[PDB]
This record gives structure tokens, C-alpha cells and sequence, in this order.
RNA sequence: AUGCCCUGACGAGUAGGCAGGCGUGGAGGUCAGUGACGAAGCCUAGACCGUAAGGUCGGGUCGAACGGCCUCUAGUGCAGA
RNA sequence: UUUUAGUGGGCCAUUUUUGGUAAGCAGAACUGGCGAUGCGGGAUGAACCGAACGUAGAGUUAAGGUGCCGGAAUACACGCU
């Protein structure tokens, strides 16, 4: 398990998806603020979405952190996998995408000897 | 880190203000006034009831 | 204002060189408290006497109580109030146990038949009729007559439940 | 058009002051004005020479030239968002002395006068002005003064 | 709400760091930052604030000037404390002893000051043999002889040389310049 | 077309931003104006003065 | 030999040493406003004997309260707002009264509250919302010791010791109450009263002179 | 030690300014980085992180290249014309 | 102290005003506002009342309300119609 850290609190869960994107495929859901002289949304008019702004940022405590408590590490291989020996409380490792499954394979017995907890033990694996 | 008030909080009422514990053992807030019997003057009363 | 109160507000006009000891005002004032009391007092001296409250001082503020509050009793009230279109000189009459009593029923009395505010009346005199037949209204003489007695037709109850099971009735 | 010669809206100010025209007294030009002394404006209407603009009128500067006939004043005048200094070239039936500056200086030895009977005892005499004060308790006698007043008044025409 | 009198999150206005990417003038930041904390003398909050300055705020300090300064009276032997470049100067023939504290000395100041006896230091040094800024004169350049200076404040009656590319007869010497050219000024 | 010739409207909160300002006064201003036979001999009083000074202490 | 045993003691001691001196302080001023106001009831007791009329000594403490909120001001009320600190709604602070003050007082007479207040509501107020300005940074009370490091210069040494200098208007009242941060209460916990708050008390609203009511208002918003 | 910690106040915003960041093509350096045991792309009311720009992972499809960080550079970010 | 952006069409309200029979008309003065601004109330509304806004929680309120739509007394009281 991970350190005591307190119940993470978000916030904001939902995604702070761009005004009309529901309504045009042409606009993506990707967050833009809106310019316009006269949106409702840029002047905050009640019943519209939210805006992201910074009193929406994480406790800093537990910022970054995943529901299991740790810090995810982006690990390609054992040489980085073993940059996190003396971190096993703070930092769980994600193994990259693009490794292959043989190298899936070193990498996940490298961390069960090391008790190094991996987010994705379960790609590439012939199940 | 954390501001308590006193009159709640006896103990920072004793914390600030050390006559605190006194005023009480006295009790010194329902206290007797002496009695005395001075009677107002009857050109005050006179005024008073005067329409 | 449901319970006015009458205060004696005695005021001065502050002491100069030439004037030590000065007259020394006095006024019966119906109002809700002290503060009302001393501003009603100087409105007033303001209307009477050349001083104002910069130049005057206040020097007692007494709540006078009513000498027999459980006496039931004839009032003559001679009042001055303003219209939409002039200022009237009015007697009325009102029966009551006690002169703020009589007074807070001519407010509400001047307000309902005349649509007079607070800030339209001056009340000139309240006096206690010490005699009957001195009774000049008879709204109010009808409540002297000897052995009086009355009935109260068509008692309406109140009810606290939404649902009642019965069809009442207005009996008294 | 319109007109902003040097003397409009001048009908009134530069007017002379009833039963008060003709010729200047002269306590006006016997009067000694000093480099630093404090003056006051005022345009007489019947000299037009040295004679200041109207916006000057009412305004209180300290002379910092002495001429022939005339003082030079500086004028603190607000143009837009700041103070310019403004040099005026008067003559001396245009200024009179600021009675302030008597008053402040009569201030001066009165404070520097407390303070020498302090100095030869009584320290810490307490030589600032103070701003009026609440009234003390007063004991007010009925001595002669029975508070004896009647209602308010009704209302008669008396037209 | 609430009724400010002031601009709200304002910045001081004032550089609590250099500016420059300079390792050796982050530690000498380093060492008067915890000098001016843990010393309680003023030299080193003086000595910080000018260390964080920009280069026209920290102009050269010529020899000669630094030899004038040392002509003060009790001032002989006072180590000379320059946050910035010392300068050589030809002008002076007689140089006096003595210890100059310096960000930077040209080549001709250097050879000046060690050929006429005297010591050539560092701010670090000088933290060392002074850490209470003890026996110090600190001496800035003028700041106000600057070229730009000099076209500040252009406008009507100011004399504050205009900014100018070429000059000569036929460039600004006309009307708006004299009386006979339409107006002087 | 017709428009709005003229107002001072807004003017006295555009100068409250920065809150005007005083002069600024110093001690010696400036002799501007001052009468120049006044300067000619304050020029010669202070060269007087200077050389006074200058024997008192030496 | 650090002296640790011994460094603590001796500021044991000088604590102890100050908590005497505290409370002989308070006891003294308790006294002191005991027969403060024995000696007025007596003193009109005693006019009302002899058929004069005493007047009391007019008020030198008003307790202020900015009851309006930020928007709309003329810029002169605005002005003596934020000159006597009150920048938000339901702040308070102790004047005291002069002429000089007085007219300011009628400046701002539409957008505050005012009134006389009893040495009941300045205790509530200093114990319960009082902080001090300290490199300014308003700092809570919650001690004598903190209190004494930025007034002890004018001998004011506890929290009662700035209760007295505000309540009796002393030499360094301005320093004691300069040094109080302006109170920031709440709304009053019953109500106004008074269905609508702007109009003057008189005319049955908020604003303006309320003279002794204004602790009933300051004790329902603390 | 543009780190960590303590204390206090504050947070509206068009036009506009400034800052700190996110992303794209290409360049120098590095991770002796990833990859036909599957690079890139693409699809995915599956998951995780970030206030957000975005980033990461899982599954499908695919078949040859492509990433992280430190810098450099610009023909560098689209809903409208 | 330097430097530079945008702006140089304004409009509404109270009060003081000019022209006009007048105007949601035209033109000024002082302040506050809208523009540039959401929120609660005025059913609705650029400007009115109240109050100006980081994200939440609890409490108390303003203005406005409390038959029902609608949260809150078909309250209490004196009359008038
Ligand atoms: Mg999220
Ligand atoms: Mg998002
Ligand atoms: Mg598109
Ligand atoms: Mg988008
Ligand atoms: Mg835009
Ligand atoms: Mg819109
Ligand atoms: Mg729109
Ligand atoms: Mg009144
Ligand atoms: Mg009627
Ligand atoms: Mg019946
Ligand atoms: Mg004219
Ligand atoms: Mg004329
Ligand atoms: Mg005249
Ligand atoms: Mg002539
Ligand atoms: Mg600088
Ligand atoms: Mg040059
Ligand atoms: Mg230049
Ligand atoms: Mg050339
Ligand atoms: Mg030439
Ligand atoms: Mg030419
Ligand atoms: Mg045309
Ligand atoms: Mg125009
Ligand atoms: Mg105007
Ligand atoms: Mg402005
Ligand atoms: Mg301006
Ligand atoms: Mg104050
Ligand atoms: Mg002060
Ligand atoms: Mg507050
Ligand atoms: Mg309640
Ligand atoms: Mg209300
Ligand atoms: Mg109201
Ligand atoms: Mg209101
Ligand atoms: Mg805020
Ligand atoms: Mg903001
Ligand atoms: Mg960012
Ligand atoms: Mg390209
Ligand atoms: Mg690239
Ligand atoms: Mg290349
Ligand atoms: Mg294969
Ligand atoms: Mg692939
Ligand atoms: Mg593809
Ligand atoms: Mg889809
Ligand atoms: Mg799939
Ligand atoms: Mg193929
Ligand atoms: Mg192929
Ligand atoms: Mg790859
Ligand atoms: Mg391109
Ligand atoms: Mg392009
Ligand atoms: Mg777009
Ligand atoms: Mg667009
Ligand atoms: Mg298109
Ligand atoms: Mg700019
Ligand atoms: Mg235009
Ligand atoms: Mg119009
Ligand atoms: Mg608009
Ligand atoms: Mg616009
Ligand atoms: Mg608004
Ligand atoms: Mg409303
Ligand atoms: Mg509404
Ligand atoms: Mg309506
Ligand atoms: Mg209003
Ligand atoms: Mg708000
Ligand atoms: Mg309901």
C-alpha cells in the first residue's frame, strides 16, 4: 500500500467540455474559452457550464496522486523501472505503450522482485 | 492555528484575563447595590404629571 | 409603535454669557423610544421657539407610566394632521384604559380613515373626559348606557387542521 | 460664436462693492509686503493695470518678488490631473494680507510662550489644540424654572 | 465586497532577484542573501539590492573617482566597496593606496590599483574580511550621464535633446528652434 | 452626422486614478521672475558670504 | 549547559510576575467602573432629591457600523468610509467623539449604524472578534503578551487594558484602537428588525444615531 | 535553498498589457530510449493524471518507423472570413 | 523615471438645467452606473433595488416576499372599501 495520505478531494470531476461541441462535430470537446462580445457562457450566466478557473486546483497534498495513493512513473524498460527502488510508497510504474510483450514480461518480474506496484500488469499478455 | 473564544472556553478565558477566576468566586455580575431610600422632590413629581 | 410610550422631555437651549439658566422646555411625547422621543421634541421646538438641537440640549427624558391602567376611560384627542391638499384641524374620541393606549388607536384610526402617516399628525392635546355628556361622539356614547350587554353573532372558530369532519357551526 | 476674451463672465467680480467706488484708501499702498508672505486675491475694478485674471479671484499665495509697484505670487492652479505653479505679477490695491497667517503666528508665541512657564515648571503642559468636546455633566436647577411648556400649535389660515 | 483603497496584488516593483542566467552572481546572491539576513547590518542589505540591479543601474565607478572618494577626511584607508565595474582612468597620475572591492575590474584598473600598492577584491573576499560591511565606502557611478538620459523628458522649454540620427546644419535648427525661423521653442 | 460635442463627464474619476498631485515644493526655489537687480547683488552677498565662511574656519 | 531548566523557570517567573500585575489591573479597573456608575445613578438620585435635573456627561464612545454595502457611493461618503476604515459591510470600529469627528459622522450618517456602547459589548467584541495589527498582517488576540508587544510603549498590558483605554477614551486610545484591526461581523442573528434598513432609525430603519441600541444590533451580529 | 516552511490579506472583467504553461513541423545534445515478439496513424458512452491547454494507459485495427528530457528554430494551434 | 497598448461613436438614472406642445427628442452640469457584469429581487428587461463573483461547507441576512403556482404565517391587530 501507499502512504496515509487524506481523502482525495477533486473538486471538479467532470470534464470541462467546450460550449457547443454537443452541438457542432466541427467543435471538438477540447477546452477553449469563449471570446464572444455576447456568450452567456464568457459572461457566466446562470444554467451554463462551468469555466475552468484555479480554485478548481487539487490540494497539493494530494495532487497527482491515484486512487491507490501513488505517483505514476512512465517506465520503458528495467533501467528505469530501478529509478524507483526506494520509492515503492510514492510511485507506481506504468509501463510505456510501445514496449513489446517479451520485454512486458522482464519488466513486470523485475517489479514483483522489487515490490514496485505497476498500473497496467495486464497488456500484451497472452490471457 | 485555531482561534478559540472566550465566553466559551474557561480555560482561555482563564488564559486571558486572570481576574476572571475572582469576578466569579466573588460572583461579582449579580451583586447587591445598597439600599438606600432617596425620595425626588415634589416639583419633580409635580412635573412629571403635569399634562 | 404597537406600544407607543409617553415620555416628559424637558430641553434646554444651552447656556450663554448673557443667559445662565435658561426656560427650560417641556413636552409629553408619544413615541417608541427615547430616541424617537428626543427627535419628535425637537421637531417640535424647531416649530415653536427659535432653537434647534446644535444650539439646545436635552437635560430629562422620563417615560411617564399611566396613573390607573386598569380604569376604563373616555379621551378627547385634538390632533392636527396634513392631507393631500391642506392641513385639518380634527377632535376625535377614544375610550381606553390608558393614553398610549388611546393614542396608538388614533394612529391607526388616522391611517385607516384618512390615510394619514406618522409623518402627518401632531397630536395637540389628549385629555381624559372627566364627565359623561361631555361626550361629544357617539361612537362612543353608545358604550355608556346603563346595564349594557351584547351579543357576538356568528362566532367564527379557528381551525388548525386542514380537514374538518363535522360542518361546524357559528353558535355563541 | 462664442467668447473667452480675458475678462468674460467678469460682470460681477470686478464690480465695485456699493457706496465703496472712486479712489483707493491708502492703508492699500502703505501696506509692506515681503518675500514668503502669504496674500489674497482680490481685483480692485477701478485699476486695470496689474490687474489679475478672474480665475485667480479668492485665490491665496506667497509672494516671491517685490517690485516698484507690484508683488509676484505664486499660485497653485489645478490643470487636469496635477498642480502647476503659477507666477502672478499684482499689484499691491489686487492683494492683501491673509489674516491666517496673523492668526498662526500669535498661535506661535502663545505655544512658545506655555512652553517657557512649563520650562520653569510643570513639564508636559499639553500645548495642541483640541477639537470640541463632549459636554461634561451638568447639574440643572428648577430654581425659578419650572419646566412649564404647552403642545404643538393647531393650525390656522391667518390670511 | 469590499472597498479597496489600493491596487490589489501588487507586485513591489522592485527586483528580488538578478535577472541574469550568471552562476557566480547567484552565489554571490547566495552569500549576501544570507548575510543581509543573519548579520543585521545594513552594508549587506545595501549590497544585495545593488547586486540584483540591471547594468544601467550599476554604472562603472572610474578610478579616479574611487581616489577622489578616498580623499575624504577619515576615508584613507576605507576598503572602497564598488558593486560593479571599476575603470581605469588616464586622467589621475597620482593613485593612493588602497583596497577596492569590485564585481569587475578592467585590465587598466587592476594594473592601477596593484601598481600603486594597493589590493583588488572580490565580494566574497570582502564578505570575509568584512562581514558587517566594517570600515567600507561604497561608491556608485553616475547614473544620470547616461546618452539616453539626455532625450528624457522631451518637449517645450525642457532642453532635453531630441532624439536625433544625423546632425548638422538643416537637421532641427528651424522653425520651432529660433525667432527668425517662425518661433524659438 | 450629429454627435456628442461636448462633457466633462468622467473627467474627475480619470484624474482621481492617479489623484492629483501636489507641486512638490523644495527649499531655494527657483529665482524665475525674481527682480534681477534683487539677483545681481544676492549673487555678490553670497560670493561675500562664501569667502566669510571660508575665513571663519579655514 | 544549555540552562534549559533554569531559562524556563525564570520565564516562569516573569510570567507570574506579569499575571499579578494583570490581575491587581483588573480588579482595580473593576472597581473603577463599579463606582462609575453607582456614582451617575446616585448623582441622578441625588438632582431628583433636590428637584434639579442631572445631565449626564455626553458620550465619547460611538461603536460604528458600515451597513451598506460597496456599490454606488458618492465619493465623499466613500472618502470617510474608507478614512474611518469601514471598507465592507458589517464592519465596526470604535470613534471617538469629537466635533471633528461628529461631522463625520453626518457624512456617512445614510450607510452606517451608530450608537453608545456598553462596556458589556466592547468585552464581547475584543474577546470574541478582536485582532490586532501587527507589521500589519492581523493578528488574533488570544493573548496578553502579544497585546503588550506592540502597546506596552503606552501601558496597555493585557486584553482589559485595551478594553479600558477604548472604554474610557484615555491619551492612547487613537494607538489603541488604530491597532485594532476593524471588526468584521456577521449579520444580526434575530434580524434588523425594520423591514427596510435604509431609512434612519427615527424613521424606522438602520442607519444613523440608534444611541444605545446599537448594543442590542452589535451583540445580535457578534 | 527561482527549494522547504511560517504569517496575513486578497480573487468580477470587454478593449488591452504582462506572466507562467500546453501542443505541432524541423535542428544540436542526451536517455548506449521504443519498435516487425509490432513504430506511426486511426477507432473506442474503457481507465488514470492535470484548473486547463493537454498528457498517460488498456482493447481493436495496422505494418516501419518513432518518442522523453535539455536547448535551437519556425511556413507552429481554426468554427466562422 | 522610462516605455508602450487600447480608446478619442457612448448611453441610462437621481438632482440642477437649455431648446421644444412634447418625445424612448436634441443639448449641457455634478455624482453614480451600464458599456465592460454575472448573482438575489422588480413575472419579463443593458441601466432600477440589493449586492458585485476563486472552489466548497455551515450559519445569518439584504432587496423582495410568505393563499396556491412558490421556499416562507389562509399570522396577529385597528379600521376603510
Ligand atoms: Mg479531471
Ligand atoms: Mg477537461
Ligand atoms: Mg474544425
Ligand atoms: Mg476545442
Ligand atoms: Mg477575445
Ligand atoms: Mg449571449
Ligand atoms: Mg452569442
Ligand atoms: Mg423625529
Ligand atoms: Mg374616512
Ligand atoms: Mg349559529
Ligand atoms: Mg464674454
Ligand atoms: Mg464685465
Ligand atoms: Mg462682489
Ligand atoms: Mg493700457
Ligand atoms: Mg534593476
Ligand atoms: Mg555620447
Ligand atoms: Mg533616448
Ligand atoms: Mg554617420
Ligand atoms: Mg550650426
Ligand atoms: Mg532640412
Ligand atoms: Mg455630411
Ligand atoms: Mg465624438
Ligand atoms: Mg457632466
Ligand atoms: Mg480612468
Ligand atoms: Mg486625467
Ligand atoms: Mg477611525
Ligand atoms: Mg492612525
Ligand atoms: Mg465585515
Ligand atoms: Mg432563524
Ligand atoms: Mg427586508
Ligand atoms: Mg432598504
Ligand atoms: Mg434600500
Ligand atoms: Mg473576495
Ligand atoms: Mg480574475
Ligand atoms: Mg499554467
Ligand atoms: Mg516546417
Ligand atoms: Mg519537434
Ligand atoms: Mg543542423
Ligand atoms: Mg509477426
Ligand atoms: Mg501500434
Ligand atoms: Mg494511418
Ligand atoms: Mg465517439
Ligand atoms: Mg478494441
Ligand atoms: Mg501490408
Ligand atoms: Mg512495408
Ligand atoms: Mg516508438
Ligand atoms: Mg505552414
Ligand atoms: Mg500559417
Ligand atoms: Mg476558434
Ligand atoms: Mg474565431
Ligand atoms: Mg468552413
Ligand atoms: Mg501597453
Ligand atoms: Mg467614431
Ligand atoms: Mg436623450
Ligand atoms: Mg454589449
Ligand atoms: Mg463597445
Ligand atoms: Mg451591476
Ligand atoms: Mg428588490
Ligand atoms: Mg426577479
Ligand atoms: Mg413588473
Ligand atoms: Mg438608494
Ligand atoms: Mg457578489
Ligand atoms: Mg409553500
Amino acid at each position: 500500500a501507499s502512504l496515509p495520505h487524506p481523502k482525495i478531494v477533486k473538486k471538479h470531476t467532470k470534464k470541462f467540455k467546450r460550449h457547443h461541441s454537443d452541438r457542432y462535430h466541427r467543435v471538438a470537446e477540447n477546452w477553449r474559452k469563449q471570446k464572444g462580445i455576447d456568450s452567456v457562457v464568457r459572461r457566466r450566466f446562470r444554467g451554463n457550464i462551468s469555466q475552468p478557473k484555479i480554485g478548481y486546483g487539487s490540494n497539493k497534498k494530494t495532487k497527482f496522486l491515484s486512487p491507490s495513493g501513488h505517483k505514476t512513473f512512465l517506465v520503458a524498460n528495467v533501467k528505469d523501472l530501478e529509478t524507483l527502488t526506494m520509492h515503492t510508497k510514492t510511485y507506481a510504474a506504468e509501463i510505456a505503450h510501445n514496449i513489446s510483450a517479451k520485454n512486458r514480461v522482464v519488466i513486470l518480474a523485475r517489479a514483483k522482485a522489487l515490490g514496485i506496484k505497476v498500473t497496467n500488469p495486464k497488456g500484451r499478455l497472452a490471457l | 492555528v485555531l482561534k478559540k473564544n472566550p465566553l466559551k472556553n474557561k480555560q482561555v478565558l482563564l488564559r486571558l484575563n486572570p481576574y476572571a477566576k475572582v469576578f466569579a468566586a466573588e460572583k461579582l455580575g449579580s451583586k447587591k447595590a445598597e439600599k438606600t431610600g432617596t425620595k425626588p422632590a415634589a416639583v419633580f413629581t409635580e412635573t412629571l404629571k403635569h399634562d | 409603535m404597537a406600544h407607543f410610550k409617553e415620555y416628559q422631555v424637558i430641553g434646554r437651549r444651552l447656556p450663554t454669557e448673557s443667559v445662565p439658566e435658561p426656560k427650560l422646555f417641556r413636552m409629553r411625547i408619544f413615541a417608541s423610544n427615547e430616541v424617537i422621543a428626543k427627535s419628535r421634541y425637537w421637531y417640535f421646538l424647531q416649530k415653536l421657539h427659535k432653537v434647534k438641537k446644535a444650539s439646545g440640549e436635552i437635560v430629562s427624558i422620563n417615560q411617564i407610566n399611566e396613573a390607573h391602567p386598569t380604569k376604563v376611560k373616555n379621551f378627547g384627542v385634538w390632533v392636527r394632521y396634513d392631507s393631500r391638499s391642506g392641513t385639518h384641524n380634527m377632535y376625535k374620541e377614544i375610550r381606553d384604559v390608558s393614553r398610549v393606549a388611546a393614542v396608538e388607536t388614533l394612529y391607526q384610526d388616522m391611517a385607516a380613515r384618512h390615510r394619514a402617516r406618522f409623518r402627518s399628525i401632531h397630536i395637540l392635546k389628549v385629555a381624559e373626559i372627566e364627565k359623561t355628556a361631555d361626550v361629544k361622539r357617539q361612537y362612543v356614547k353608545q358604550f355608556l348606557t346603563k346595564d349594557l350587554k351584547f351579543p357576538l353573532p356568528h362566532r367564527v372558530q379557528k381551525s388548525t387542521k386542514t380537514f374538518s369532519y363535522k360542518r361546524p357551526s357559528t353558535f355563541y | 460664436g462664442k467668447s473667452h476674451g480675458y475678462r468674460s463672465r467678469t460682470r460681477y467680480m470686478f464690480q465695485r462693492d456699493f457706496r465703496k467706488h472712486g479712489a483707493v484708501h491708502l492703508s492699500t499702498y502703505l501696506k509692506v509686503y515681503k518675500v514668503g508672505d502669504i496674500v489674497d486675491i482680490k481685483a480692485n475694478g477701478s485699476i486695470q493695470k496689474g490687474m489679475p485674471h478672474k480665475f485667480y479671484q479668492g485665490k491665496t499665495g506667497v509672494v516671491y518678488n517685490v517690485t516698484k509697484s507690484s508683488v509676484g505670487v505664486i499660485i497653485n492652479k489645478m490643470v487636469g490631473n496635477r498642480y502647476l505653479e503659477k507666477r502672478l505679477n499684482l499689484r499691491v490695491e489686487h492683494i492683501k494680507h491673509s489674516k491666517c497667517r496673523q492668526e498662526f503666528l500669535e498661535r506661535v508665541k502663545a505655544n512658545a510662550a506655555k512652553r517657557a512657564e512649563a520650562k520653569a515648571q510643570g513639564v508636559a503642559v499639553q500645548l495642541k489644540r483640541q477639537p470640541a468636546q463632549p459636554r461634561e455633566s451638568r447639574i440643572v436647577s428648577t430654581e425659578g424654572n419650572v419646566p412649564q411648556t404647552l403642545a404643538p400649535v393647531p393650525y390656522e389660515t391667518f390670511i | 465586497g469590499i472597498d479597496h483603497t489600493s491596487k490589489q496584488h501588487k507586485r513591489s516593483g522592485h527586483r528580488t532577484a538578478p535577472k541574469s542566467d550568471n552562476v557566480y552572481l547567484k552565489l554571490l546572491v547566495k552569500l549576501y542573501t544570507f548575510l543581509a539576513r543573519r548579520t543585521d547590518a545594513p552594508f549587506n542589505k545595501v549590497v544585495l539590492k545593488a547586486l540584483f540591479l540591471s547594468k544601467i543601474n550599476r554604472p562603472p565607478v572610474s578610478v579616479s573617482r574611487i581616489a577622489r572618494a578616498l580623499k575624504q577626511e577619515g576615508a584613507a584607508n576605507k576598503t572602497v566597496v564598488v558593486v560593479g565595474t571599476v575603470t581605469d582612468d588616464a586622467r589621475i597620475f597620482e593613485f593612493p593606496k588602497t583596497t577596492v572591492a569590485a564585481l569587475r575590474f578592467t585590465a587598466g584598473a587592476r594594473a592601477k590599483i596593484v601598481k600603486a600598492g594597493g589590493e583588488c577584491i572580490t565580494l566574497d573576499q570582502l564578505a570575509v574580511r568584512a562581514p558587517k560591511g566594517q570600515n567600507t565606502l561604497i561608491l556608485r557611478g553616475p547614473r544620470n550621464s547616461r546618452e539616453a538620459v539626455r532625450h528624457f523628458g522631451m518637449g517645450p522649454h525642457k532642453g532635453k535633446a531630441p532624439r536625433i540620427l544625423s546632425t548638422g546644419r538643416k537637421f532641427e535648427r528651424a522653425r520651432g528652434r529660433r525667432r527668425s525661423k517662425g518661433f524659438k521653442v | 452626422a450629429k454627435s456628442k460635442n461636448h462633457t466633462a463627464h468622467n473627467q474627475t474619476r480619470k484624474a482621481h486614478r492617479n489623484g492629483i498631485k501636489k507641486p512638490k515644493t523644495y527649499k531655494y526655489p527657483s529665482l524665475k521672475g525674481v527682480d534681477p537687480k534683487f539677483r545681481r547683488n544676492h549673487k555678490h552677498a553670497l560670493h561675500g558670504t562664501a569667502k566669510a565662511l571660508a575665513a571663519a574656519k579655514k | 549547559a544549555e540552562q534549559v531548566a533554569a531559562e524556563r523557570a525564570a520565564r516562569k517567573a516573569a510570567n507570574k510576575e506579569k499575571r499579578a500585575i494583570i490581575l491587581e489591573r483588573n480588579a482595580a479597573y473593576q472597581k473603577e467602573y463599579e463606582t462609575a456608575e453607582r456614582n451617575i445613578i446616585q448623582a441622578k438620585r441625588d438632582a431628583k432629591a433636590a428637584g434639579s435635573y442631572y445631565v449626564e456627561a455626553q458620550h465619547k464612545l460611538v461603536f460604528v457600523v458600515r451597513i451598506k454595502g460597496i456599490n454606488k457611493i458618492p465619493p465623499k461618503p466613500r472618502k470617510v468610509l474608507q478614512l474611518l476604515r469601514l471598507t465592507r459591510i458589517n464592519s465596526g470600529t470604535f470613534v471617538k467623539v469629537t466635533k471633528a469627528t461628529l461631522e463625520l459622522l453626518k457624512l456617512i450618517e445614510p450607510y452606517v449604524a451608530y450608537g453608545y456602547p456598553s462596556y458589556s459589548t466592547i468585552r464581547q467584541l475584543v474577546y470574541k472578534r478582536g485582532f490586532g495589527k501587527i507589521n500589519k498582517q492581523r493578528v488574533p488576540l488570544s493573548d496578553n503578551a502579544i497585546i503588550e508587544a506592540n502597546l506596552g510603549k503606552y501601558g496597555i498590558l493585557s486584553i482589559d487594558d485595551l478594553i479600558h483605554e477604548i472604554i474610557t477614551v484615555g491619551p492612547h486610545f487613537k494607538q489603541a484602537n488604530n491597532f485594532l484591526w476593524p471588526f468584521k461581523l456577521s449579520n444580526p442573528s434575530g434580524g434588523w428588525g425594520v423591514p427596510r434598513k435604509f431609512k434612519h432609525f427615527i424613521q424606522g430603519g438602520s442607519f444613523g444615531n440608534r444611541e444605545e441600541f446599537i448594543n442590542k444590533l452589535v451583540k445580535s451580529m457578534n
